């Protein structure tokens, strides 16, 4: 079962977005995941059972839609690719090559959007006997006064990664920072959640308005970068979990502009071990 | 119909009791008691396990793996022994080493149903003692008769039978109506608890589990919430699974519980059970042996914490904290205080929480306490509760379970006003009052308290006077009965036999220490004496008139503290009057302390 | 946890362990074994094997309780490998727990109670303190952590127990359990114009707890820089993941969970216990270092930031049982107090920093 | 995968991997019961290893014995009839078994941006109760 609502664009003004049931059956289930605009062809009837007319009111029945066909309104490769792939890279030249492919919509900034290739590509993890981790992902932090484009850029890190998890610690996010056990609201059961960190795992998270930080979120930040993996104790649950990822941050200096006469570390709220990693 | 089997059972029960003749006097015992006093006592006795192994082994484990055949024909011959020997019926409690069927909520799983265990655990609530209805009785007004009926439900007893739900009666067999007799009818208690495994003992960071009792008749008010509790009953199952009828559903499996025929409150450390001892004629000799010789408050001082060096006179404190004195009511209805309270301020090395810890172990009753642990309702029991009767009820805190014991208090300067003006209330009035939405009510806290503190600049300086060391209100220290202010000095000599002193340890006993203390504040309660009024009004007014400069100020609670460790030396003396000699130890003690 | 360890060994493992045992330079080896992909830090190394092995606890008529564990302090300079012992101490030993002061995401520090989210009832919800119970606890950044936890820790430390008081539960819990703690100066480096009390950010009497103190400054110094960095690019190459550990392997380096099970069984097995001679020397030096101590205060017209309290004491005393132990030995020798008191004076006594203990 | 389970998989055999969130209480179930019918004291037992107990007395069905025939009727015309639901279960003689509940929920690492997990409810009995604990992979 489905629930379709209207697309807020196309709303004229002053009213309201309706909304619709739909059933999905063999092969059309797990096709259209929450967040993407869909077509649907099939058929409009009522919900003929109800439940019974002994009910108090007046005689009103629901409808439902009976789907037959759905339609959307990748990063896998071939041969034909990667032999595309191969003389590209035996080009010279291809560092500043990719380097002039960033976030194009922005202009200038080069040692930002250098910095984000090296940060997007990420090195290679090492670990001598397995008893000493090396981590493998570069994180960067952006400093800059209102008005830089900083948004921009996480913005297109979003877009264009993999794998990457958005948030902040100030606004409206679709994910905190803390992992929790919490009810699920229609199916009634417990349920474990992790933060953006460990969502991201294997991947690129990124934070708006690093500086805007409340406590729990800075303790979450720090285990994260020190340790790649948290841990949780609630309702009896025990346990870590894996929170390999690449952190990618913006935030504002103290007063809302640099004060270049004193060192960076007085420009901004943060403090060594977390501005260290 | 009678049964063969069952008469067997019953004829070798008899054996039983008949080679084992403790069980008969004790019997003859609860019946000349009950006789001479007409309160009553019940008709109960305790079975040792041990002597039913050592006497017929495959009896015992009858007893053991299938009660429900073995225990009714005991019960039955103990009830034919006592309507022999004597010029209700009879029920059996069971102590002993149960072996394997000793368990934990934890660990008792379905092979144990239908056998007898013993199970230990901590209440988490009680039920209101409801009456159950027995035999009913009435009286017919158009014939002048008194008719009745007789009732009986599932849980009643151990063996299976075929339901008889008999109705209650309004007429009469011909027609004519009826009128209740609630004064000739009867009626029986009832009672419901829940056992959960302790919480030093499950697993951390893991639910815990739960199982439910029942209690009849006397069983039925021994337990309060919170406590420490074995209970020895019989591990059963009722009702159908769901089997009768469709029931479609398969989720739900059968009730159990525990018909419990045992209870037995635990003592432990923090816990709201006091601690007591069966005293025999030679623990009393020996008491009474010790109470003539001279330096037998300085041998009992020594005693205690003997691994620790010298504060002597604070062990000699904590002694007299631990007797206690008298407190006083008035036909008006005031109340006087009696007990004693202890502070120390000392360098951070001195082995304070070693001695508040042994306190708390010692101490028949004690609670402990850090500073920022417990604050505002955990303290003073403020907190409201309900449950499904719909009315709101306190739940008690650590001073008000500390009701006639001892709270240790460590880290004491780490606290706050809000909490201290509420303890302020708990060391002199001893009493707590709260005034919440629909709760006006007032408890009863009569505790004594020991506290640790630190000084301001982390070492005792020499330099300042004690108010810039101490930094705690007048009106709090003026509370305190006693208050020591303990600093290491280096010295050559000091150390090394410290040094000694400590690898000695590192390569009187408590239990009669123990035993004699609960005699001494059980037994004694003495009275004032001129020869001591006249000392202690001497010592006041010295004090109140000299001019050296106190680490506390006077009031008038300093001589009411005078008068309260001369009487608890008195009491340590088991002498029934306050002496001269005990008003100058007093006077001494507090002498040294202050100076 | 300690609720699903094991205690039975199989034959062959305890033919094994006896023969590692007798070994005369098990010491050595056990040293090298302790990361082997830091360089330098040999009396970090040695405090840490100690740490691991622990003392022996002692329970006395009265009920006084002895405590057998060992507390460390790293104290340095940022950036000087500090935290890398931390997290390996946590990966080899048998029960570990690692956390930074204000707890984990989501993770308390120290025992916590909660109603049932079903029956509305008293349950330890978790807690480092207790979860790691028997074990060790690596707290990183010591010095950024509310006072309810500084005082739980404090009871801890010293008398393993936590007492717990609320509206419906009093209890009194067990948490044996070892610390490590790491913290940094302010300012973001330590001075050597200013006392040692004054680089730290708390109240100094908590210095007076730990057992060891180790403070580390990051000298310049070209060589040393040089072969730092030889050996960083080495790791980084790989070739240090053949050369060294697979070759000492063979017969000079202990694999990591060999180890452990050799913690586990000298824990399970050996209590040592102290000789006369030995308990003597113990007591003349401790009486010299007190003496000194007194001089140079009298002298000053200050209190010094360091003191030294009858913890040190028994610390000496823990760790020269806790080098007995690691041979089996049920008694201990002068020659175990002699590296005792050698590994003391480098590691406590560097309060030679001290402004009055100058002299 | 837990996400890729769907109708064909149903009554077969399958492997999952995952982690244990949450464990209930041990219940209790029979697997042998003695069972008397309340008003001709007719005795029988049932095994397992839905099943309920018998709607209506079997004494009827059953011709034990030719004297059981007289038995069933008694006191002139009055035919018979033990009622429905005539059993009761005797405790005393019956054995019983372990049975738990437990529920299993994807890793979090691999969810879909913006969903909550998908969980999933398993039972088992005997030898394989308290064997895990919740946040075990
Ligand atoms: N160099 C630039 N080139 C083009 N557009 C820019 C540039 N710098 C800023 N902008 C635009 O100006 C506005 C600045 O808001 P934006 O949030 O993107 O900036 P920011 O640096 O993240 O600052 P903040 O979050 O403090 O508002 C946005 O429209 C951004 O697109
Ligand atoms: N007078 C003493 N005699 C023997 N041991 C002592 C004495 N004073 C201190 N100690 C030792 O020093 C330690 C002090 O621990 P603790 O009681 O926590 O310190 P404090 O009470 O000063 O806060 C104890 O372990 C104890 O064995
Ligand atoms: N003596 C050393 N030998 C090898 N590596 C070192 C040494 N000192 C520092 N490092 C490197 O520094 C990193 C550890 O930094 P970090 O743990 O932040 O320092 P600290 O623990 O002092 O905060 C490791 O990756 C390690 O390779
Ligand atoms: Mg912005
Ligand atoms: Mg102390
Ligand atoms: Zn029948």
């Amino acid at each position: 079962r489905v629930t379709l609502q209207e697309a807020p664009g196309t709303v004229p003004p002053g009213r309201l977005p309706r909304h619709r049931e739909v059933i999905l059956l063999a092969d059309l289930v797990d096709v259209s995941k929450p967040g993407e605009e869909v077509e649907v062809t099939g058929i409009y009837k009522n919900n003929y059972d109800g439940n019974l007319n002994a009910k108090n009111g007046f005689p009103v029945f629901a409808t439902i839609i009976e789907a037959n066909s759905i339609k959307r309104r990748v990063f896998s490769w071939t041969e034909e690719e990667e032999r595309e792939f191969r003389k590209i890279s035996r080009d010279r030249g291809i560092i500043d090559k990719i380097i002039s492919s960033m976030a194009p919509s922005i202009y200038g900034h080069r040692d930002i959007k250098t910095a984000v290739a090296c940060s997007l590509f990420g090195g290679v993890p090492k670990n001598v006997n397995g008893k000493h981790s090396i981590r493998g992902d570069i994180n960067v932090l952006l400093l800059g006064d209102p008005g830089t484009a900083k948004s921009q850029i996480l913005k297109y890190v979003e877009k264009t990664a993999h794998r990457a998890v958005f948030a902040t610690g100030q606004g409206a996010s679709a994910v905190g920072l803390t992992a929790s056990v919490r009810k699920d609201p229609i199916t009634k059961e417990w349920t474990l959640e992790g933060g953006a960190l460990v969502l991201a795992d294997k991947g690129v998270c990124l934070i708006d308005e690093f500086d805007k930080m409340n406590d729990q979120d800075r303790t979450s930040i720090h285990e994260a970068m020190e340790q790649q993996s948290i841990s949780i104790s609630k309702a009896g649950i025990v346990t870590t979990l894996q929170a390999r990822c690449s952190i990618i941050a913006a935030a504002n200096p103290n007063g809302g502009r640099y004060n270049s006469t004193l060192p960076l570390a007085q420009n901004v709220s943060l403090t060594e071990p977390i501005l260290s990693r | 119909a009678p049964d063969a089997v069952f008469g067997d059972r019953v004829r070798r029960f008899q054996e039983f009791l008949d080679t084992f003749t403790s069980y008969r006097d004790s019997v003859r015992s609860i019946q000349v008691y009950n006789s001479n006093n007409a309160n009553i006592l019940p008709h109960r006795i305790i079975i040792s396990l041990d002597d039913l192994r050592e006497f017929d082994r495959s009896f015992w484990s009858g007893i053991l793996v299938e009660p429900a055949y073995f225990i009714p024909p005991a019960e039955k011959a103990l009830t034919d022994l006592a309507d022999s020997m004597d010029d209700h019926p009879w029920k059996l409690s069971f102590k002993g080493s149960f072996g394997a069927h000793a368990l934990s909520p934890r660990t008792l799983t379905a092979q144990h149903l239908n056998k007898l265990v013993s199970v230990e655990g901590i209440v988490t609530k009680t039920s209101l003692v409801r009456p159950k209805l027995i035999r009913s009785v009435h009286y017919a007004a158009k014939t002048g008769r008194f008719h009745y009926r007789d009732y009986t439900d599932a849980t009643t007893t151990l063996t299976t039978r075929i339901p008889t739900p008999a109705i209650y009666p309004t007429e009469d067999t011909e027609g004519n109506k009826l009128t209740t007799e609630y004064g000739y009818s009867t009626f029986i208690d009832h009672q419901r608890i829940t056992v959960q495994e302790m919480p030093e003992m499950a697993p951390a960071g893991q639910l815990p589990r739960s199982i439910d009792v029942i209690l009849d008749d006397d069983l039925v008010d021994k337990t309060k919430p919170g406590d420490r509790v074995n209970v020895v009953g019989v591990f059963k199952s009722l009702g159908a699974g769901g089997m009768n009828q469709s029931n479609s559903n398969t989720l739900i499996g059968f009730k159990t519980l525990i018909l419990g025929n045992t209870v037995y409150p635990l003592h432990a450390r923090s816990t709201g059970v006091a601690a007591r001892q069966m005293l025999t004629d030679f623990d009393i000799r020996n008491i009474n042996k010790l109470s003539k010789k001279k330096d037998i408050f300085d041998i009992l001082s020594q005693s205690l914490a003997p691994s620790i060096y010298g504060h002597d006179h604070i062990k000699k404190a904590i002694l007299l904290m631990l007797m206690g004195g008298v407190e006083k009511n008035l036909e008006n209805g005031s109340h006087l205080r009696g007990d004693i309270n202890i502070l120390m301020v000392g360098d951070p090395s001195t082995a304070k929480s070693q001695l508040l810890r042994f306190v708390l172990n010692t101490a028949s009753l004690a609670i402990a306490t850090t500073g920022r642990g417990s604050s505002g309702v955990g303290l003073t029991a403020a907190v409201t509760t309900d449950r499904e009767t719909g009315e709101r009820r306190l739940e008690a805190g650590a001073m008000v379970l500390a009701d006639r014991g001892v709270v240790c208090i460590d880290e004491f300067d780490k606290m706050t006003d809000v909490d201290r003006v509420a303890i302020h209330e708990v060391m002199e009035q001893q009493t707590v009052t709260i005034a919440k939405a629909g709760i006006h009510t007032t408890l009863n806290a009569r505790c004594s308290v020991i506290a640790a503190a630190n000084p301001v600049f982390g070492q005792y300086d020499v330099n300042r006077d004690p108010h810039q060391n101490i930094a705690l209100p007048d009106s709090l220290l003026s509370r305190f009965d006693l208050l020591f202010v303990v600093t290491d000095d280096i010295n050559e000599i000091r150390d090394r036999s410290i040094s000694e002193h400590v690898l000695r340890t590192h390569r009187v006993t408590i239990p009669f220490l123990r035993k004699y203390v609960q005699y001494a504040k059980e037994r004694v309660i003495p009275q004032l004496t001129q020869e001591a009024i006249n000392v202690i009004v001497k010592n006041y007014t010295d004090l109140r008139n000299d001019d050296n400069t106190k680490k506390s100020p006077i009031t008038a609670r300093t001589l009411e503290t005078l008068i309260r460790l001369a009487t608890a030396h008195a009491k340590v003396r088991l002498s029934k009057t306050v002496n001269k000699v005990d008003a100058k130890v007093a006077a001494n003690l507090l002498r040294f302390a202050l100076l | 946890s300690i609720w699903n360890s094991v205690t039975m060994f199989t034959e062959e493992e305890e033919e094994e362990f006896l023969q590692l045992s007798r070994n005369p330079k098990l010491y050595e080896i056990l040293t090298n074994s302790i990361a082997p992909s830091i360089f330098g830090n040999e009396d970090i190394k040695k405090a840490i094997v100690c740490l691991l092995m622990g003392g022996s606890k002692k329970i006395l008529p009265d009920g006084m309780r002895l405590r057998g564990d060992i507390n460390v302090l790293l104290l340095g300079d940022p950036g000087t490998a500090k935290s890398q012992l931390l997290k390996f101490v946590e990966k080899v030993s048998p029960i570990a727990v690692y956390t930074s002061g204000k707890g984990s995401s989501a993770a308390g520090l120290t025992a916590s109670v909660q109603r049932d989210p079903m029956t509305r009832e008293f349950y330890l919800e978790g807690g480092a303190m207790v979860l790691a119970d028997g074990g060790v606890v690596c707290i990183d950044e010591f010095d950024k952590m509310r006072d309810e936890d500084r005082v739980a820790i404090h009871e801890a430390m010293e008398q393993q127990t936590i007492s717990i008081a609320k509206a419906g539960i009093t209890t009194v819990l067990n948490s044996r359990t070892s610390v490590l703690a790491a913290a940094n100066p302010i300012y973001g480096r330590y001075d050597d114009l200013k006392s040692p009390g004054d680089n730290i950010d708390f109240q100094t009497t908590i210095l007076s707890r730990f057992d060891m103190i180790f403070i580390v400054k990051d000298d310049h110094n070209e060589e040393r820089d040089i072969s730092i960095a030889n050996h960083v690019i080495n790791i980084h190459t790989g070739n240090a993941n053949a050369m060294q550990n697979q070759q000492e392997e063979n017969g000079s380096e202990i694999s990591i969970e060999k180890m452990k099970r050799y913690i586990t069984y000298c824990r399970l097995k050996c209590a040592p216990r102290l000789s006369p001679q030995a308990a003597e020397k113990l007591s003349s030096n401790f009486v010299t270092i007190r003496k000194q101590l007194l001089i140079n205060e009298l002298e000053s017209t200050e209190r010094s930031s360091i003191p030294i309290t009858i913890r040190q004491l028994e610390a000496i005393i823990r760790i020269t049982e806790s080098l007995a132990k690691l041979e089996l030995s049920p008694i201990a020798q002068e020659r175990h107090v002699d590296e005792a008191i050698r590994l003391f004076q480098a590691s406590t006594m560097d309060a030679a920093s001290q402004d009055p203990i100058g002299g | 995968p837990l996400r890729d389970l769907d109708s064909e998989h149903v009554s077969k055999i399958v492997r999952l991997s995952g982690i244990i969130i949450s464990t209930s209480v041990l219940s209790s179930r029979a697997t042998y019961l003695s069972i008397m019918c309340r008003n001709c004291r007719h005795t029988t037992s049932i095994t397992i290893n839905t099943v309920s107990l018998p709607r209506s007395c079997l004494s009827t069905i059953e011709s034990e014995s030719s004297m059981a025939n007289e038995s069933n009727i008694g006191d002139e015309s009055t035919k018979k009839n033990c009622g429905p639901d005539p059993y009761i279960i005797i405790h005393e003689s019956s054995k019983f078994i372990d049975q738990q509940f437990l529920k299993l929920q994807e890793i979090p690492e691999l969810v879909p941006v913006g969903e909550m997990p998908r969980n999933l409810t398993m039972t088992c009995d005997r030898y394989l109760t308290n064997k895990v604990i919740p946040g075990t992979r």
